[PDB]
RNA sequence: CCCCGAGAGGGGGUUUUUUUUUUUUUUUUU
């Protein structure tokens, strides 16, 4: 029961976005050139990710070394300052944060070219400096692009984006207010392709709509890596001319 | 800042900060400005070319008319905008049929009325909704309008940043309908709008106040009563601020609850606090404070030398609680409290009359009056009119709306004329409106989920065609009982059917009974606006009048309807029991069948009993009365309860028009024959949704009845007629009151029964995730489980058993809707309080044509004695159903040598017709002339009865 | 509530209850478990402290190499008085400061020294005070690691004035670490004075524990 | 135990119905008054291996 | 395989968290 018009009858949502629209995505490489081989700050929404990756470089540890592969780790930073209400502990090593951690290697070891750099380890941080729904696809399209800015091998773009359904209408790209009021599904696609490198439902939604509300997270996620590509070429334009 | 996107959508900060429990909390969403907002005017040519489709590819429509109400000049057509005060305060006159008919609302009024108040929030919104050819209401969104959008300036009030906004939608509105020469009115009754419209600065804006508005229409003169609005001796005191009493609940200091003012005592009332035992008193005029009887109001603790007997800080405020608390358990000294705030008022459309003495008839002009209300437990209103004549002798609809401090009697403006007292059209309407029934016709939105067909609607000929599974996939799980022979066994001018029986005698000696009841859950959805309107009325009310259905006609009294010699689809349960009517095995599926007659009790009877008429329906017929006779003595060895109330029924002269005799309904063996295979249905039901879904499972319980409340009744029944009731056990306390019998009466044992059925506890409806399972026990039938499942066309209690029980066998899944405890307890709570509504209206219904009849008819009746008092006694006539009251003064001669003895309620007095000293006891069968008068200030018509 | 230690029910509270200049005592050596071990006791106007050292090291550092020796120094709570750990390890930051200055590490390659100080029983008896317990630890730091045998280029000592600590070496001629917290302004020569006399007078009693005992 | 502690119970509300918390009774330590523990001095062990 | 040396020698091929509009009779068909 939600008192506020999550969707009105004249088809608008609470922030003015209609059914089917994306928000303010804005992307930016080499934000951090002192600091890590590739950098990317994202701001999806109200969403702020600063990401880095350090390497391929040598393992600071002799025993923890692969050489037919590179070791890919990654950890999110989730501060307590991420949302309106201050988190008193620290999400380090909350476990939903170790299932984030981990579901984002999943993703990369299956596109990240690791078995050309034997011996060395890509370190990829993440800082998540406001948060505004839909964490996850933008975590994913911050090491997407700061993997891409650090000349890191790759088959392909991944692009994530969530998708809401209230009730029987779906909303492509939900904020904080609408996943509280909703489920909402969060998918990993692979380029321009209808192959989905995460899944992922946390809350209960009807078998009858999944199909429907995978079909418009694809559509969606194409237009992420659109607006990916678009301005990675821009920059990519800006620096080879000098 | 504002950034510019690729779609020429632009997106700013809407940042504010919302205080919570004392918190504070910096809360910034992001704000999209739009180019593509439509104007939803019929006129319009350039918005269609850039409106978009929403979520269900469905653009929205243009509805504005394109020749509104044309007034005056240089008003001419005109569509008319409103303010936020104007809707907060008037929504009564923007539901006026004959006013407001092409109204643009903004999205920011809209917004601010759903936080200053949600109930007139979803009016307005309905109004939007139910847009029809009569009334049209939009709403523009133009805080999403880039055209339209305004911020807030430096130093600059947010009220004034608001109406700046409303200002410019109007501006927009303006210039954007100039071409179809169509100006645009701003209703308002703020003085900054108006006089920034005045002073004419920026551009030209055709500024008018709600009054000042109503004086340009054509019949002002019949909506001027509508508009909202030294008259004391004493002031009452100010009510305490929101974060005051805000602090005071979260200390400790002051308490909410329910207020209760009786109609026997209008200087005090009393709350119900959760932390303390017995309810909180409140003495005086000024310590009540304009309170109203159901409002949730906030009390403050008088000190204890203001408390009845039948300080600074906030510890000694605390301190005087458990003080208070202390009392209450010593019963000696109660305390007392004060309303300092109102949290909820219990405020509505009120139907009352106007008081003849508040009314001047040589005046003209406009004058303040005093109106009536029904309710005997609400004081008077006054009321703004100037048509004080043509609603002399009328039942009015009027709606409150303030109390102020200094004036005595709270105020309130007229709405509807429901006609002259006393008449079939006025007063019916009244008695629906005063028990919340919505008695008004379904909307365009209810009547389109309806099949496309029509009246013109057919099963299927063939349950595998390819046409009709594709069209329902879920046919195949469709039986077929359509070679069975169901018949229908209901009143005469029954046209709403929802049960069907049927027989047959099955090779191994058993029997096959099958009970069909109409699926109503196949045209019914959950989420569609006629589900909806189907769970907030609950159920269908009946009357002798007319009759208030829960469903449209084309679906309740046709389509679902078990109709006979027509193909129709049920779910059907069908039981495979022995001779002694033992069941051995039973099964729920849904099926299509096809009803061989649609008996009446009466016909029904006849058939049975003639011996003539041997076919194998009647056969089956007597076969279920067989089983019914079997049912019904397990069921009573079982420990079930046999009450009684038969109530008259009016029987309109069909000959005249005004209703002239009073008959009584007789209880046939078919009646017997119908209850007992629906009360068998409804178990075998609640038993399988229950062990299907154990936590929200739609179920009905009957609490057992407190010692209490038999503990008078056994005081009366010891002393007078020496017996008692065992309360031991649902069956010992039909045994003992089978057995309060007296011979020279036989009505005495009714006169029990009808007596002990209203110290019984109310039945209610609930999931089965809230009680435990020994919580579901029924007391009046005496069964472990059980639920309303066999008429769904009439009950919302029995679509969502259905629905249960659908999902239960696996037809289709059950909705997310029927499975959530918060959602499934809302529906339970509404049910129960439209079930109570229901009841009490049919039972004014009856008062109403029953004393209709009695109008100007004298006739000495039978009489019996239910209550004794020394103020005189009340005697129950059961020809006509009615109770009445006889006062001491009109009972007898020397009311001062009259006496009362209580021991043996016993009421000794010297009948004014004689002088020898008579003793009326209790239960005694008197002669009683019955008499009809109404009552010249409660305008209600009460039966006066004189003994003999 | 913790699976390795027994903390009790959970729906228990604490209890709450309602309303010479310097006494020292120096002892080395009693704990046979480490290399170098000092008691150190202070009783002075309403404040007694009796706190414990011991010094573990020269030990193995299996970590690339290092041409001199590597020391820590980790501060505990004891029993009575207790200090938030913030606090503890700022002050065991800055006592490594000083000993990174008076520890001969070029004597002790590939080697660690881990000192411990157990802050055991510190009572308030009143009816930031960790910076009154500074120069204590020093003390007591310095015995142990001239008890256990570590390299010191001198005696480390300390004094404490209104909030500020200082450690001298060399006869009080130079600073091996300056502590201030409140006190007052321009009021730095009154304390190094103080301080110094305090530093003075706790050299010789500690070159008096390690002669004499 | 304070006497009388201001401190009463505390209502929390459901969807609907209501509910108060039991008023919660802060206990304090007397400052010097005590009494010594009751330890079964018979079945006091000393330990040795 | 790769590096090194006028003479088939040597070096390497990596190690638990945005969930709360409160009120007076059983049962069946209407
Ligand atoms: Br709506
Ligand atoms: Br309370
Ligand atoms: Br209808
Ligand atoms: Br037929
Ligand atoms: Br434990
Ligand atoms: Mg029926
Ligand atoms: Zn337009």
């Amino acid at each position: 029961m939600s008192r506020l018009e999550i969707y009105s009858p004249e088809g608008l949502r609470l922030d003015g976005r209609r059914w089917n629209e994306l928000r303010r995505f804005e992307s930016s490489i080499n934000t951090h050139p002192h600091a890590a081989d590739g950098s990317s700050y994202m701001e999806q929404g109200n969403n702020k990710i600063i990401t880095l990756v350090k390497g391929p470089k040598e393992p600071r540890l002799k025993s923890q070394m692969d050489t037919s592969k590179a070791l890919l780790n990654v950890s999110v930073n989730i501060t307590k300052f991420s949302k309106f209400e201050r988190s008193k502990s620290s999400h380090k090593n909350e476990r939903r944060v170790l299932e984030i951690q981990t579901s984002l290697v999943r993703m990369f070891e299956k596109n990240v070219m690791l078995n050309i750099y034997p011996r060395t380890v890509i370190d990829i941080e993440i800082h998540v400096l406001e948060q505004d729904g839909g964490i996850m696809g933008s975590l994913i399209n911050g090491i997407t692009l700061a993997l891409i800015d650090a000349g890191i091998s790759m088959f392909d773009y991944i692009s994530g984006i969530s998708v809401g359904l209230y009730d029987t209408t779906p909303l492509l790209d939900t904020n904080s207010l609408e996943e509280n009021a909703m489920s909402t599904v969060t998918l990993g696609v692979v380029g321009k392709s209808e192959k989905l490198s995460l899944l992922l439902v946390e809350d209960k939604i009807p078998l009858d709509r999944l199909e429907n509300v995978l079909a418009i997270g694809i559509a969606g996620a194409h237009r992420v890596r659109d607006l990916m590509d678009e301005e990675l070429r821009k920059h990519a334009q800006k620096r080879v001319s000098n | 800042r504002r950034k510019r996107l690729a779609d020429g959508l632009s997106v700013t900060q809407k940042v504010f900060v919302r205080s919570r429990n004392g918190g504070a909390t910096k809360i910034v969403r992001e704000h999209y400005l739009r180019s593509d907002i439509p104007c939803l005017s019929r006129s319009c040519t350039k918005c269609p070319q850039i409106v978009v489709p929403d979520a269900q590819n469905e653009l929205p429509k243009f509805i504005l008319s394109d020749s509104p109400l044309e007034l005056s000049a240089p008003i001419g057509k005109h569509y008319v905008v409103l303010d936020t005060n104007v809707v907060l305060q008037a929504i009564d006159l923007l539901e006026n049929p004959n006013c407001f008919f092409d109204v643009i609302v903004p999205q920011i009024v809209l917004d601010e009325v759903r936080n200053k108040s949600y109930p007139v929030y979803t009016r307005l919104r309905t109004l939007c909704r139910d847009s029809d050819d009569h009334k049209r209401f939009i709403v523009f969104h133009n805080e999403f309008s880039e055209h339209t959008f305004v911020e807030r300036l430096p130093n600059e009030t947010i009220n004034d940043r608001n109406n700046r906004a409303i200002r410019k939608t109007c501006q927009w509105y303006s210039e954007h309908l100039k071409p179809y020469d169509i100006n645009v009115v701003l209703v308002t009754n703020d003085r900054l709008n108006r006089e920034a419209a005045t002073k004419e600065v920026e551009s030209n804006i055709i500024t008018k106040s709600l009054v000042q508005y109503i004086e340009l229409l054509p019949n002002a003169d019949d909506i001027r009563d509508s508009i909202p609005q030294t008259f004391s001796d004493f002031t009452f005191p100010e009510y305490y601020s929101t974060a005051r009493v805000m602090g005071g609940l979260k200390n400790g200091v002051l308490y909410q609850g329910n207020i209760q003012i009786s109609e026997y005592n209008f200087l005090e009332g009393s709350v119900s606090l959760p932390r303390f035992s017995k309810p909180v008193l409140i003495v005086g005029q000024k310590n009540l404070n304009r309170a109203f009887n159901g409002d949730q109001v906030i009390v403050e603790l008088l000190p204890q030398s203001e408390w009845k007997a039948p300080v600074i800080s906030d510890k000694q405020r605390r301190l005087l609680a458990k003080d208070a608390m202390i009392a209450q358990r010593s019963k000696k000294i109660q305390p007392t409290a004060k309303v300092v705030y109102i949290q909820r008022r219990s405020w509505r459309q009120y139907v009352g009359q106007l008081a003849p003495s508040s009314v001047d008839p040589q005046s003209s002009s406009t004058q303040n009056v005093f109106v009536i209300l029904m309710d005997k437990c609400l004081p008077k209103v006054r009321i703004r009119t100037r048509r004080a004549a043509e609603l002399l002798d009328k039942r009015i609809v009027i709606s409150i709306d303030s109390w102020p401090t200094t004036h005595k009697y709270p105020l309130g403006h007229f709405v509807r004329d429901l006609g002259t007292i006393e008449s079939a059209q006025a007063e019916t309407e009244a008695l629906l409106l005063e028990h919340d029934v919505e008695y008004r016709p379904f909307s365009k939105k209810v009547l389109e989920c309806l099949p496309a067909e029509g009246h013109d609607w057919k099963a299927p000929t063939k349950l595998d065609d390819p046409e009709a599974v594709s069209k329902d996939p879920l046919l195949t799980k469709r039986k077929d009982l359509r070679d069975k022979l169901i018949c229908s066994i209901d009143p005469p001018g029954c046209v709403d059917i929802n049960d069907a029986l049927h027989a047959k005698k099955l090779p191994n000696g058993n029997w096959e009974v099958g009970v069909h009841i109409a699926d109503v859950t196949h045209f019914v959805k959950p989420g569609t606006a006629l589900d909806a309107e189907g769970a907030a009325r609950g159920t269908s009310v009946y009357l002798v009048d007319k009759r208030i259905d829960m469903l449209p006609m084309l679906l309740g009294t046709d389509l679902c309807s078990l109709k006979p010699y027509v193909d129709r689809f049920a779910f059907s349960v069908i039981w495979e029991l022995d001779d002694s009517a033992n069941i051995v095995n039973v099964n729920f599926m849904k099926s299509v069948i096809r009803s061989r007659e649609a008996f009446s009790y009466e016909q029904a009877q006849l058939r049975i009993d003639d011996k003539t008429q041997n076919d194998e329906l009647t056969m089956g017929m007597r076969a279920l009365l067989k089983l019914s006779v079997k049912l019904k003595q397990k069921r009573l060895e079982a420990g079930a309860l046999n009450l009684a109330s038969p109530e008259v029924k009016v029987h309109m002269d069909s000959e005249t028009s005004d209703p002239n005799e009073v008959e009584i309904k007789k209880l046939l063996a078919t009646n017997s024959l119908v209850e007992e295979f629906m009360l068998l249905a409804n178990i075998s039901v609640a038993r399988k949704i229950y062990d299907a879904f154990p936590q929200t499972a739609m179920l009905r319980r009957h609490a057992a009845p407190p010692s209490t409340n038999f503990e008078i009744l056994n005081e009366m029944l010891n002393t007078r007629k020496n017996m008692s009731i065992s309360l031991e056990s649902s069956k010992a306390l039909a045994d003992s009151l089978d057995r309060c019998v007296d011979p020279e009466d036989p009505y005495f044992n009714t006169l029990v029964r009808i007596m002990s059925t209203r110290c019984m506890m109310a039945a209610q409806y609930f999931y089965s995730g809230a009680y435990s399972y020994p919580d579901f026990r029924h007391y009046g039938l005496a069964v472990d489980i059980y639920t309303h499942f066999t008429s769904p066309i009439r009950r919302y209690c029995d679509v969502v058993a259905h629905r249960q029980l659908a999902g239960a066998i696996g037809y289709e899944p059950l909705s997310l809707t029927h499975r959530d405890k918060n959602k499934m307890d809302m529906i339970c709570r509404n049910i129960n309080r439209k079930h109570r509504n229901a009841q009490f209206a049919g039972r004014a219904s009856i008062e109403y044509y029953v004393g209709q009849v009695m109008r100007n008819n004298e006739s000495t009746e039978t009489g019996y004695v239910i209550k004794v008092f020394n103020n005189g006694i009340v005697v129950l006539v059961p020809k006509f159903g009615v109770e009445g009251l006889i006062r001491l003064d009109n009972l007898t001669e020397d009311p001062n040598s009259a006496a009362f003895d209580e021991v043996e309620y016993k009421l000794t007095f010297v009948p004014t017709n004689s002088d020898k000293p008579r003793d009326v006891y209790v239960f005694d069968k008197v002669e009683v002339q019955v008499r009809s008068v109404m009552d010249p200030i409660t305008s209600k018509r009460k039966a006066e009865l004189l003994l003999k | 509530q913790d699976r390795r230690r027994l903390l009790g029910p959970a729906a228990a509270k604490p209890m709450a209850f309602s309303n010479s200049e310097q006494e020292l005592s120096l002892h080395t050596g009693f704990i046979e478990n480490c290399n170098g071990s000092a008691l150190v006791e202070a009783r002075s106007l309403g404040h007694q402290t009796s706190l414990i050292s011991a010094v573990y090291g020269p030990r193995s550092i299996r970590g690339s190499f290092t041409s001199q020796g590597t020391i820590s120094i980790q501060l505990k709570n004891g029993l009575l008085e207790k200090y938030n750990t913030n606090e503890l390890k700022e002050v065991s930051s800055f006592l490594m400061g000083i000993f990174n200055s008076v520890v001969n590490l070029s004597r002790y390659p590939k080697s660690g020294i881990d000192i411990f100080v157990y802050l055991t029983y510190d009572k308030d008896l009143t009816n930031s005070q960790i910076s009154s317990l500074i120069p204590h630890c020093i003390t007591s730091i310095t015995l142990a690691l001239a008890d256990a045998g570590i390299e010191l280029v001198d005696m480390a000592g300390a004094g404490e004035a209104n909030g500020t600590v200082v450690s001298f070496i060399k006869n009080g001629e130079e600073i091996v670490g300056f502590w201030k917290d409140d006190g007052d302004d321009e009021d730095l020569l009154e304390c190094l004075d103080r301080c110094k006399e305090q530093y003075n007078r706790y050299r010789d009693l500690m070159i008096s524990c390690l002669m004499n005992q | 135990i304070d006497e009388r502690a201001s401190d009463l119970r505390m209502t929390i509300r459901t969807r609907g119905r209501s509910a108060t918390i039991r008023e919660t009774y802060e206990i304090i330590c007397d400052q010097t008054k005590s009494v010594p523990l009751m330890i079964n001095a018979k079945n006091i062990a000393f330990a040795s291996n």
